[PDB]
């Protein structure tokens, strides 16, 4: 209700798509995207940073890679604080790969304290054709110095022109000697490829080209040398075309090479080209066509110009598998479609990932980004658009990741991922209902009580359709514990907008009404024919969001020309420098910055002087005289500011208009203001903080007909906060729910008493007692009393519930703070002396109410005639208070049921395990201790050896061991009754495991493992025996009490039967 | 019936007080020491006090039809409504036999529909043949769709734009959102030749832009060529569909405006707009009375079936592998459409509530449903719907229409208020109406014998106080001429009323923060909240009835909890919402050991009354999802079994391992 509509900031940039994405940044700027704006040739999307001070927007300078084509920069924005970072993305990058064109995304990570870097860190790569390339260079004597030196520079030039590991190289220098300088495997393993070429020295000697080519074919192209199978095999022969002393001819080795499918390039050195014999030597070596496979040694461009080659991938379009085809993986990923900041790093949502099954990439600094998505097994996730929206959630330490999948089975769903053992894993889901409702389009984590732990995830379904309204927001509390995630309630906008798109945008504005509960803001860009609207929902105790909106702001309400108002939202920061949280709303071609107004609270105190009207007023010879008696009334208005975090706010001037009424509704008013001539008065006074009183003059006629009913004075007021002139005419305002009508009674001219008791209980258990009944007996022994009012005073957890004598009751807060009060006036009734009324007053006791260990209920009693009071007859009674909780321990399903041992296995033993699990099904956190009672001995003989309590899950617990001596009984008789070995007859080993805080719905898993011995059974004289261990929960019994009726579940037991067969 | 006092000053006010109130026009029906608040009461208590049957004023809601047919009748209705009393009139629907049909065949030309295309080219003759067998004036048309021509939906590389098909086949066509092939015509031969020229196309992702096409078909009736007859739109595909919100992947944020965008039989601005919403399409379809027939493959039937919930006049028929059964599909779909008839009303004000009674020739009857629903409607076999209209207020002049979904025929309902009476001295300032004097302004009395401000003497105040211990007019009213005139409070929704001014409309129990749910589900009258139609409760805190307690198959909080006010009341530790699972309960494995032994192994203590001893156990010879159990049997051997819980009290699905664990033994 405190969003300022009249004083408004407007950001207008005529760029295409401006305002489609907004975000608050560094508590300074409103960063705005314009994804359709054409910035450069074959480049789209732009950023604009806007300021409250400037009142204008300036382009954010960013240099964009040339391969980033039409990225739609600013389609999704994200920001965080401490340190302040900005993440601006563009998921529509067109990348040409072969005859395909992929669709990936690019993002820029910005920050004032750091340098701008990009995400993902490296460019998307087109799949390249594998090709294994062998250099074969002539190092014979005919090759000399600068020629041989040139050949190496040719090799260096080539190696630099080919990417890895698409292409790997192998070099062999030949003469009459053969030396492989580096194999394929050596090249691939090489930290730096160029380092290998430094040690190459010419061999001189004769020239054996053919046998060398043979040696290359039968060796350098093999799996043993690191040559890849699918790789296109290319052999570059570098020679001067002079072969001497070779026992082989080309026609002997070349066909063997052709059969291997080896492409050959002939690079000519020196006089190789001009000599007719040396030129034939080149033609023979090179593959056909010869003109395309022969080049000089000086031409470095020659080799690359033909190939920078790719592998042609054939996609499986429309979800249909051809036998040759290949499934979509990350080619259409569109990384950065949505983005959010997490403690461990940024997270970019990639929608098109794996046939649009969606997902998200976590990008920790200087590490391999981990991909987060549904498991491969889940095929229904295809075309679900997972990661369409991304949002962070936190429960205490644990960070979780919520991803939206608005297309899932045409219905849509949201999924929560958390890290389990160094790898991400789905913990919970929640599915929408209506088809095409786009459930999971927008995600918003809400922390209501500001304890740092997320309580409430808001999930948008913008296209949810009903006949009279459209759009929907599902309030989904985090699936804490192991309960399945489900939506607690649902929020709608106002009706009349079937396609209003309520829930398109979601943001947290923070606590704006000062109830210490987080408030949220939801957008509806489609309302009244795509003008748009924005709603404000207050937070609610026991974390939920209020069913009805506190304030709705339509696009038409603010301006004409306004379209799609609310299509983007960002709040929670202060950008108007007044210390109050502000809201940045997106719109078509515009971005509006709205500011929250400071909230004021007004209280009234009204008294009359004198207290009770002297009856000397009405006593006459019947003079027609009136207004002969004057009455003074002291009215005080004190104004406390609710917003305790407002910059400035030292002199808050506030204009108030007072109205007054004397006995309103009555035909003949019994009072008149000395000033006005009637019974109606008005006052206009500028008021500040603290307090401001004022006296008024009342006139009472001499003789009046009604002397029974007290005179009433009704007060109301409107409050218009004066603009502060600092902070640009920002105005305070009265709370919307505030009481405007105040009434004080002036009595006409007894000793009363009060008493009550609590029927049914000596103690109050909170959570188990939702109501409180007090049997109130009031008596009047003395003079008759008029307008008897029965006043109660109690802690905050109590309230007067009216059930179906006649009473009229009203309830309002009193005291320093923390105490409330409910005074119940009784009339229709003259309360005559000696007569007593007994009635049942019922109080609602909150389940979360904190009453401490003591509940004090005090009861006042008063009449219209004000006695001196302090005459006792105010009754207080105290009630001991405990707090309910449901905690269960139970024997797990999987444990050691029995152990079979032959009559000859006395010496031996076997591993036995007992498992218990403890759950908090109550509504209250609680410090519990868990006790484990395990037999380890029987008559100083070993029974259960090396027992150790373990808890792999929740591995931050802490246990101790304590020996026990058994109450010495005749066990042979104790066994004879029932063959059971436990702490009664046997030596026990007590385990205490303390839990400092046992969270609600949290589960604790314990395991008692050890070696169960066989020998001790011979003491028993039974064929089989039961070995029993006991688990028991203990909490502070003075502060807490187990849920009434469920006491038996606080201890559990587990039995392992030792049986002996005979062979 | 029941009548509770509110406004007791006048005749019309007596009727406004309640739907079970009556007013007596007998002059001096009151005694000398009686108030006139006793003139307004229930009909029995009037007769019981001797009020004549002739002079009792009881306006009753009336329905009057001016006849004007035989499909939707009557087409003119005038309703006179008393607040609280429901007027009723009948609507007769008799299905007409020979109304013409325009059938537009919207074909998926995506590459996945390659094998389907061949059969569709032969369809022309057979389609019109079957159509002309159903009704006369048969007309067939054709259109085609693929998807929006941008990534990720379509590979936009110029080479794969010109030839989208994966294999190099030579009979292919570049991608397109929607193309209109043939305007609706009676010529079968045209269809065959024009559709014959159409080639197969292709694109990237599985769901297609079919909804884009349907929206255009509905928005361009002149281009398509619909007559104002019954309209069929056959939607044929093997996959899913894109809807609103999916355009953002192509950086398309502009909503479908639901208008015609055709450039030479083509949807060229397809990339400038987002896919239409299902809610958008449903509205546009229903507005143009275009009934879609979704012909989808087996894998896609359950999905498209969901659309029928949003689109009332639609049907889903399973399409055979190569679209061979398409004709039998259409006729079966048409029967499904024609056999079911919905009766509904256009937009209603907050004052009027309308329910329907459905009397079908099927042999089935529904009572008081928000929409008339009859299935199995046969031709010329008339069904009747009973319309019940109730007004909360005295209402102004209004007209709302009732029509049968699928047809342009309408029933015009006129609504007039009925708050008046037609009723058959007063010492000066009062003129007499309906058995009592209505005094001039500033004057009040049974015969107008007093003045508001004036004398107002003693001993007439004897009637003013409730008893000897009560304050005169409860202190909330002034005593004029023996009776009480209550004070006026400026608090909204607050009114002091009553003979002794002892009642107020503010004091009641609270739901939410407000009184009786505020100005919503209920209004407050002297401690008791009188709830608006459709709601109930003490403070009216519970909402309506039993829908918040159901599992998706309507078993109502499993079998482990009974429902009151949508909050499931379940025993033991079974938690909310549907009372399905008990986390605090002990493991049931222990007690069922004898039942497991008798079921699987014929032995054990329950030998031969196994069926009588185990009423809740249902034996399964295959493994189940339940919890693991293992105990010793009657002879000491270990028996393993698993217990899966079913909806009900102690009802499990048990599986037992045939292998037992003995020691040897
Ligand atoms: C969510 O995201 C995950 C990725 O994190 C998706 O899972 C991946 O799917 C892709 C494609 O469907 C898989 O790629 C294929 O991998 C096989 C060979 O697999 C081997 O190598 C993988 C990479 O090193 C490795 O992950 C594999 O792991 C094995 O062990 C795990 C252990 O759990 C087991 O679950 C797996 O099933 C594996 O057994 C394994 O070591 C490869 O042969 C494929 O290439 C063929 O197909 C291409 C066409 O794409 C074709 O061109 C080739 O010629 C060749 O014929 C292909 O590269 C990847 O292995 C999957 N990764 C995992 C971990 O499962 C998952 O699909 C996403 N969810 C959804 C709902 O889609
Ligand atoms: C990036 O986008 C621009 C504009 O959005 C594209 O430029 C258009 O290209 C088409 C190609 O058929 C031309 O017909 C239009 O005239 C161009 N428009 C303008 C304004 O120049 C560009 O092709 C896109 N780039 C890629 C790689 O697809
Ligand atoms: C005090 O209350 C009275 C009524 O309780 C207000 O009077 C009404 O004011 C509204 C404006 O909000 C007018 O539309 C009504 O016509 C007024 N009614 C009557 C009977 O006067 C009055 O405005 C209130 N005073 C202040 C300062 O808010
Ligand atoms: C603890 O119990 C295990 C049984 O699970 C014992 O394991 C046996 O150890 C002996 C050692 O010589 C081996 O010969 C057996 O083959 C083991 N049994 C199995 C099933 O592998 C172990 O000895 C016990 N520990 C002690 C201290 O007795
Ligand atoms: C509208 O028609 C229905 C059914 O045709 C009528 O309901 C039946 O009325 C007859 C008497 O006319 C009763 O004998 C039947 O028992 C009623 N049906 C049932 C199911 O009880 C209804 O009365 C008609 N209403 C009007 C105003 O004509
Ligand atoms: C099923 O029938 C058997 C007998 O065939 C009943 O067995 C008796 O059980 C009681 C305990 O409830 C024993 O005290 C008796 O000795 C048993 N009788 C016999 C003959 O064995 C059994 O009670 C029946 N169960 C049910 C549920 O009806
Ligand atoms: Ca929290
Ligand atoms: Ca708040
Ligand atoms: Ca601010
Ligand atoms: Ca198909
Ligand atoms: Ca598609
Ligand atoms: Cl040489
Ligand atoms: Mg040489
Ligand atoms: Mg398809």
């Amino acid at each position: 209700f405190n969003l300022d509509t009249e004083e408004l900031t407007a950001f207008r940039v005529d760029s295409a798509g401006f305002g489609d994405s907004v975000v608050q940044y560094a508590n300074s700027w409103v960063v705005v995207g314009a994804p359709q704006k054409i910035t450069a040739a074959d480049q789209t999307g732009g950023l604009y940073q806007c300021g409250y001070s400037t009142g204008a927007c300036e382009p954010i300078g960013l240099q964009v890679p040339p391969e980033a084509v039409n990225m739609s920069l600013g389609l999704s924005l994200a920001s965080t604080t401490s340190p302040s970072q900005l993440l601006a993305c563009g998921p529509t990058v067109h990348h040409e790969c072969g005859r395909n064109m992929y669709l990936t995304g690019l993002c820029f990570l910005l920050g004032p304290t750091q340098l701008t870097q990009r995400l993902p860190v490296s460019r998307q790569e087109c799949p390249r054709q594998e090709q294994d390339i062998v250099f074969l260079i002539d190092g014979s004597g005919s090759i000399s110095s600068r020629n041989f030196a040139t050949m190496m520079n040719f090799v260096r030039a080539v190696i630099s022109q080919f990417q890895r590991p698409s292409t790997q190289f192998s070099l062999m220098q030949f003469s009459n000697k053969f030396q492989t300088h580096f194999t394929f495997e050596e090249f691939r393993r090489s930290s730096n490829p160029l380092s290998l070429l430094a040690s190459v020295h010419q061999l001189q000697g004769f020239t054996y080209t053919a046998t060398a080519i043979q040696n290359v074919v039968h060796r350098l192209f093999h799996a043993s040398y690191g040559a890849r199978r699918d790789a296109a095999k290319i052999l570059i022969v570098i020679t001067d075309g002079k072969k001497e002393g070779d026992s082989l001819d080309y026609k002997d080795v070349i066909p063997m090479a052709d059969a291997a499918g080896i492409i050959r390039y002939a690079i000519g050195v020196g006089l190789a080209f001009q000599n007719r014999n040396s030129w034939k030597e080149l033609n023979d070596i090179a593959s056909k066509p010869s003109q395309e496979h022969i080049f000089k040694v000086e031409d470095f461009d020659a080799l690359k110009d033909i190939q920078n080659q790719l592998k042609e991938k054939i996609f499986a379009i429309e979800g249909t598998e051809t036998t040759s085809s290949s499934s979509f993986e990350l080619e259409m990923a569109q990384e950065g479609f949505s983005a959010v900041f997490t403690p461990d790093g940024p997270v970019l949502g990639a929608v098109g990932s794996f046939t649009w099954s969606g997902g998200a990439f976590l990008y920790p600094p200087n590490m391999d980004p981990t991909f987060i998505n549904m498991s491969q097994e889940n095929v229904d996730m295809r075309d679900s658009y997972l990661g369409y929206s991304t949002e962070l959630a936190l429960w205490k330490g644990v960070q979780s990741l919520v991803l939206g999948a608005p297309r899932y089975q045409h219905t849509g769903k949201a999924v929560i991922f958390t890290q389990v053992s160094r790898q991400w894993r789905m913990k919970a889901e929640v599915t929408g209902t209506q088809i095409g409702s786009y459930f999971g389009a927008s995600l918003c984590s809400v922390d209501v009580d500001s304890d740092g732990s997320t309580d409430l995830v808001l999930i948008g379904a913008p296209h949810y359709y009903e006949q009279t309204r459209g759009g929907q927001v599902s309030v989904c509390p985090l699936p804490r514990g192991w309960r399945r995630w489900w939506c607690d309630a649902v929020l709608y906008g106002e009706q009349g907008h079937p396609w209003g798109r309520f829930g398109a945008a979601l943001t947290v504005l923070g606590d704006v009404n000062g109830d210490k509960l987080t408030d949220v803001v939801i957008g509806a860009p489609g309302e009244e024919e795509n003008r748009g609207a924005v709603y404000l929902f207050h937070g609610v105790l026991g974390p939920s969001i209020s069913p009805s909106h506190s304030q709705r702001i339509a696009g038409s309400q603010l301006s004409s020309r306004l379209q799609y108002f609310g299509q983007a939202l960002s709040g929670g920061q202060d950008l108007t420098q007044d210390g109050l949280v502000d809201l940045a709303v997106g719109a078509r071609g515009q971005v509006l910055l709205l500011r929250t107004r400071p909230v004021l609270w007004v209280g009234v105190s009204m008294q009359f002087i004198p207290a009770e009207i002297p009856r000397s007023a009405f006593e006459c010879r019947e003079q027609v005289v009136s207004e002969q008696t004057l009455v003074q009334s002291n009215i005080c208005l004190y104004i406390d500011k609710r917003s305790k975090n407002l910059l400035g706010s030292r002199d808050l001037q506030s204009s108030v208009t007072l109205d007054l009424a004397l006995d309103p509704g009555r035909l003949s008013p019994r009072a008149t203001f000395q000033e006005t001539k009637t019974r109606s008065l008005s006052r206009v006074r500028v008021l500040g903080l603290k307090a401001h009183c004022e006296n008024f003059n009342l006139l009472l006629p001499s003789c009046v007909e009604d002397s029974v009913t007290p005179i009433t004075l009704r007060l109301n007021f409107t409050l218009v906060g004066k603009p502060l002139l600092a902070f640009r005419n920002l105005r305070p305002m009265l709370a919307a729910d505030a009481q405007r009508y105040f009434t004080a009674s002036l009595p006409f001219e007894d000793n009363l008493g009060i008493s009550f008791s609590f029927p049914g209980l000596k103690s109050l258990l909170v959570g188990s007692n939702l109501e409180l009944n007090a049997e109130v007996m009031v008596w009047n022994d003395g003079e008759d009393s008029y307008g008897t009012t029965i006043t109660f005073s109690h802690p905050a957890g109590l309230s007067y519930r009216y059930v179906a004598l006649h009473l009229t009751c009203d309830s309002a807060p009193v005291g320093s703070q923390g105490t409330w009060s409910t005074s119940c006036r009784i009339n229709h009734l003259i309360f005559r002396g000696g007569a007593q009324i007994t009635f049942l007053a019922t109080f609602d006791v909150s389940p979360k109410a904190v009453l401490g260990d003591r509940l004090l209920l005090t009861a006042n009693v008063s009449s219209e005639s004000n006695t001196p009071r302090t005459s006792k007859t105010t009754f207080q009674l105290e009630l001991p208070v405990k707090y309910a909780v449901y905690t269960v321990v139970s024997s797990h399903e999987q444990f050691t049921k029995y152990l079979c041992f032959s009559e000859s296995e006395e010496k031996e033993s076997h591993v036995a395990m007992h498992r218990y699990q403890v759950n908090n099904l109550g509504q209250r956190d609680l410090p519990v201790s868990i006790n484990f009672w395990v037999p380890v001995e029987l008559n100083q003989e070993a029974v259960w050896m090396d027992v150790e309590v373990s808890h792999p899950q929740n591995p931050s617990l802490r246990c101790s061991s304590e020996k026990i001596a058994p109450p010495a009984s005749d066990f042979l008789a104790h066994i004879q009754k029932n063959p059971v070995l436990d702490c009664s007859i046997a030596g026990c080993l007590r385990f205490r495991c303390d839990v400092p805080s046992f969270s609600v719905q949290e589960e604790l898993d314990f395991t008692l493992k050890g070696n169960l011995s066989f020998g001790w059974v011979r003491q028993i004289l039974q064929k089989k025996v039961s070995v029993v261990s006991v688990a028991e929960i203990t909490f502070d019994t003075s502060v807490y009490s187990q849920l009434p009726g469920q006491e038996a579940f606080m201890r559990a037991q587990t039995t392992t039967v030792l049986e002996k067969y005979k062979p | 019936q029941e009548c509770t006092k509110f406004k007791v000053s006048s005749c019309r006010e007596c009727i406004e007080s309640g739907p079970g109130c009556t007013w007596c026009q007998k002059l001096n029906f009151t005694g000398p020491g009686d108030p006139d608040s006793i003139r307004c009461d229930t009909r029995p208590q009037l007769l019981m006090r001797g009020c004549a049957a002739d002079d009792i004023m009881d306006p009753t809601s009336l329905a009057e039809t001016q006849e004007d047919q035989k499909q939707l009748s009557p087409q003119k209705v005038t309703l006179y409504l008393r607040p609280g009393q429901a007027a009723a009139f009948n609507v007769t629907f008799r299905r007409a036999k020979g109304y013409p049909i325009d059938l537009y065949y919207l074909m998926d030309l995506s590459y996945s529909m390659l094998d389907d295309l061949r059969n569709v080219k032969k369809l022309g003759g057979d389609l019109l043949r079957a159509l002309n067998e159903i009704t006369e004036s048969g007309r067939i048309g054709f259109g085609s769709f693929v998807d929006k021509t941008v990534l990720p939906f379509v590979n936009t590389h110029p080479d794969k734009l010109r030839n989208p098909c994966p294999n190099k086949e030579k009979e292919c066509q570049p991608p397109f959102a929607f193309r209109h092939v043939l305007k609706l015509t009676d010529n079968s031969n045209q269809f065959q030749t024009e559709v014959g020229k159409q080639l197969i196309s292709g694109n990237l992702d599985a769901p297609e832009g079919g909804l884009d096409a349907m929206m255009q078909v509905a928005a361009c009736p002149e281009e398509i060529g619909w007559r104002k007859v019954t309209r069929l739109l056959v939607f044929a595909t093997d996959d899913g569909f894109h809807f609103a919100g999916d355009g953002k992947l192509g950086a398309i944020l502009t909503p479908n405006d639901g208008r015609c965008h055709l450039e030479d039989n083509l949807y060229k601005r397809s990339n400038e707009f987002d896919y239409p919403s299902v809610g958008q399409l449903a509205h546009k379809l229903a507005e143009n009375n275009i009934q879609p027939i979704f012909a989808v493959t087996s894998r896609m039937v359950k999905t498209y079936e969901k659309l029928t919930e949003i689109i009332p006049k639609s049907a889903v028929g399973e399409l055979s592998e190569d679209s061979s059964n398409v004709v039998q599909l259409i006729k079966n779909a048409y029967n499904k459409l024609s056999s079911r008839v919905f009766l509904d009303h256009n937009a209603l004000p907050d004052t009027l509530k309308v329910t329907y009674d459905s009397f079908c020739s099927n042999g089935v009857t529904h009572r008081n449903q928000p929409r008339g629903d009859c299935d199995g409607v046969q031709i010329n076999v008339p069904i009747t719907f009973q319309v019940k209209v109730t007004a909360t207020e005295c209402i102004q002049e209004q007209s709302f229409v009732i029509r049968a979904l699928g047809f342009t025929d309408i029933v015009t309902v006129q609504v007039l208020p009925q708050c008046e009476c037609r009723c058959r001295l007063c010492h000066g300032k009062g003129f007499l109406e309906c058995g009592i004097c209505r005094c001039d302004t500033g004057y009040i009395g049974k015969n107008c014998e007093c003045q508001t401000q004036g004398r107002s003497s003693q001993e007439l105040e004897g009637s003013c106080r409730k008893d000897n211990n009560s304050i005169i007019c409860s202190g909330l009213g002034d005593c004029v001429c023996g009776q009480c005139l209550c004070h006026t409070s400026d608090v909204p929704g607050k009114l002091i009323y009553g003979q002794y001014c002892e009642c107020d409309t503010i004091n009641c129990e609270r739901y939410n923060g407000q009184v009786c749910g505020g100005p919503g589900r209920g209004l407050c009258f002297c401690g008791k909240c009188r709830c608006h139609p459709g709601f109930e409760g003490s403070a009216c805190q519970c909402e309506r009835t039993t829908e918040g307690c159901l599992n998706p198959r309507r078993v109502e909080c499993s079998g482990r909890g009974r429902c009151r006010c949508n909050v499931c009341e379940c025993h033991s530790g079974y938690q909310l919402p549907l009372c399905q699972e008990c986390p605090g309960c002990p493991s049931p494995c222990g007690k069922y050991i004898s039942c497991a032994e008798c079921l699987k192994f014929e032995k054990g203590p329950f030998g031969k009354n196994c069926s009588a001893a185990c009423p809740g156990l249902q034996l399964s010879n295959n493994p189940v999802k339940g919890r693991t159990c293992k105990e010793r049997d009657s002879e000491g051997c270990w028996v393993a079994y698993t217990l899966e819980q079913q909806d009900g009290m102690d009802r499990y699905l048990i599986y037992v391992d045939e292998s037992r664990e003995c020691c040897g033994g």
